[PDB]
RNA sequence: AGCCAGGAUGUUGGCUUAGAAGCAGCCAUCAUUUAAAGAAAGCGUAAUAGCUCACUGGUCGAGUCGGCCUGCGCGGAAGAU
């Protein structure tokens, strides 16, 4: 805390994200060790390089202070710990898979995934993201139906 | 007992307490600290 | 990994596995088999190279029966064997009398590139090069 | 201030020593992952080990710290009809 040019750096970041990202889930980092936020790295890395941004800050003055311009749901999103996992180009691709996924290895928690503010819900295991690409499955049957 | 003229806390664990109109240091950690104002 | 239970890290002998002096016992007594290591750990040294400190961690619990497992080997050693004078001060440092090359400390750190958490190739470098002027050794870069 | 966590890598820095792994000393007192973590402040050891402490992260939600001037008080304060 050096004295307020320093924090809203962090602000600045962080609303950037909010602002200019995409559906993204928390991960409740309450004992974080090496290794987890090692696993997240790598699929962080795996988004298009260096984009699912994880930073510690469960603060309000600090995580809870970019809320108001835009994802206005975060004061419950506030407490004790929570990493937000915002996103940027590109959509749920598979943010929420990979952390469902990954916190139930043990990784610490989620807060019983917390959620962001993509719907008008709150907290929804979804896997309706995965495929946003796929355009090869429609010619799969062409060969097969002509003889009979 | 270190009864002592001068009596100060040495380490950390060190307290100063006056009970009866006297001074004492009381040390959690260190019997060997713990004193008195004589 | 996510859980470790201990571990006693210590320079020993590739080539064979049975030291007396150094280590001996030492290596492992509590709970750890000096019988384990003889019979598993040449194992897997044969398919890599036998000679130079290779630091091993052992997983006893209470069975007994553990599984070895490898380490990698030491950065600022790296520098005596792979770039110059092997002690790399020779006296205390007040005076910079070392060296080291130009073309190396790029790929001498690829080696333990699974050990540094600076994601590009050559950030996990420049970590190197504190590393490599631990005394001031001066590259002629 | 307490109360929950961490208190890490090169590394056990090297010698001289008997052994020296922070803690016998002499001496460099550097660098790394960085939230931070002393080539180490105590204890501890055969020496490791181990135990803390430093700094730093979590709860909590008003005050809090140590200097200056001076008033009055405490101790220092034991004799013999």
């Amino acid at each position: 805390m050096a004295l307020n040019l320093q924090d809203k750096q962090a602000i600045v970041a962080e609303v950037s994200e909010v602002a200019k990202g995409a559906l993204s889930a928390v991960v409740a980092d309450s004992r974080g060790v090496t290794v987890d936020k090692m696993t997240e790295l790598r699929k962080a890395g795996r988004e298009a390089g260096v984009y699912m941004r994880v930073v510690r800050n469960t603060l309000l003055r600090r995580a809870v202070e970019g809320t108001p311009f835009e994802c206005l749901k975060d004061a419950f999103v506030g407490p004790t710990l929570i990493a937000y996992s915002m996103e940027h180009p590109g959509a749920a691709a598979r943010l929420f898979k990979e952390f469902a996924k990954a916190n139930a290895k043990f990784e610490v928690k989620a807060a019983a995934f917390e959620g962001e503010l993509i719907p008008a819900s709150q907290i929804d295991r979804l896997a309706t993201l995965p495929t946003y690409e796929e355009a090869i499955a429609r010619l799969m049957a062409t060969m097969k139906e002509a003889s009979a | 007992m270190k009864v002592r003229a001068s009596v100060k806390k040495l380490c950390r664990n060190c307290k100063i307490v006056k009970r009866d109109g006297v001074i004492r240091v009381i040390c959690s950690a260190e019997p060997k600290h713990k004193q008195r104002q004589g | 990994a996510k859980k470790v239970q201990a571990y006693v890290k210590l320079q020993v002998a590739a080539g064979m596995a049975n030291p007396s002096p150094p280590v001996g016992p030492a290596l492992g007594q509590q709970g750890v088999n000096i019988m384990e290591f003889c019979k598993a750990f040449n194992a897997k040294t044969d398919s890599i190279e036998k000679g130079l400190p290779i630091p091993v961690v052992i997983t006893v619990y209470a069975d007994r029966s553990f599984t070895f497992v490898t380490k990698t080997p030491p950065a600022a050693v790296l520098l005596k064997k792979a770039a110059g004078i092997k002690s790399g001060s020779g006296k205390p440092n007040k005076d910079k009398v070392g060296k080291i090359s130009r073309a190396q400390l790029q790929e001498i750190a690829q080696t333990k590139a699974a050990d540094m958490t600076g994601a590009d190739i050559e950030a996990m470098t420049r970590s190197i090069e504190g590393t490599a002027r631990s005394m001031g050794l001066v590259v002629e870069d």
